[PDB]
């Protein structure tokens, strides 16, 4: 029994059991898309300047 | 008036009255009178302030 994947995983993952899953593997990057409606854009003079 | 200065707070060339100009003046008498733009550059909302 060469040690578990809990202790040997690259990027510092955190292997768990009941769903077989890894946690918090610091690798890659998430891109994001924001479809923002036009109602949220407050005008200039309703904010300090 | 005497020594009046005009700055543009909001400026958006929208179809409605989408621009705010705050005229910083210094008046000899305190009384209402009429503002106007001679050109077709801007169309003012109110006739007097």
């Amino acid at each position: 029994k060469a040690p578990s994947l809990k202790f040997t995983a690259p990027f510092g993952c955190e292997i768990y059991t009941n769903p077989i899953r890894a946690e918090n593997c610091a690798v890659g990057s998430i891109p994001l898309a924001f479809d923002i409606p036009d109602a949220l854009f407050t005008r200039v003079s309703e904010t300090p300047t | 008036l005497s020594a009046a200065e005009c700055t543009l707070n909001e400026c958006v060339y929208s179809s409605d009255f989408g621009g705010i100009a705050t005229v910083k003046y210094s008046a000899s008498k305190s009384g209402k009178c009429a503002v106007h733009v001679p050109s077709g550059t801007a169309t003012l909302k109110e006739a007097a302030v």
